[PDB]
């Protein structure tokens, strides 16, 4: 029962330290993907 | 005489068996004592566990 309760506090952490970061990365987004670095990305991806 | 001798040592087998009844009695009683000590001594340890659990 104590790792219980300790176990389901620790996974909200771990999803709210999760669900921050997404909405960064997902403001960044708007700026980052633009049609430029798309293109760019597709001929990088392809390098290898 | 042989004879007489095996009915004799049959009243000393008739004792021996009380001596070694008593003997494993002692034994009983002291493995039984052995015993509790292991539970009570886990029951502190498991309060420890808990404890530390806790923590």
């Amino acid at each position: 029962e104590i790792e219980d309760a300790a176990f389901l506090a620790r996974e909200k952490a771990k999803a709210d330290a999760e669900c921050y970061t997404a909405m960064k990365i997902a403001e960044a987004n708007k700026l980052k993907l633009t049609p430029e670095y798309l293109q760019l990305m597709k001929y990088k991806a392809i390098a290898s | 005489e042989l004879m007489e001798a095996e009915k004799t040592k049959l009243l000393i087998a008739a004792q021996k068996q009380k001596v070694v009844e008593k003997e494993a009695e002692t034994e009983r009683k002291k493995a039984v004592i052995e015993a509790e000590k292991i539970a009570q001594v886990a029951k502190i340890r498991f309060q420890q566990k808990v404890m530390e659990k806790e923590t």
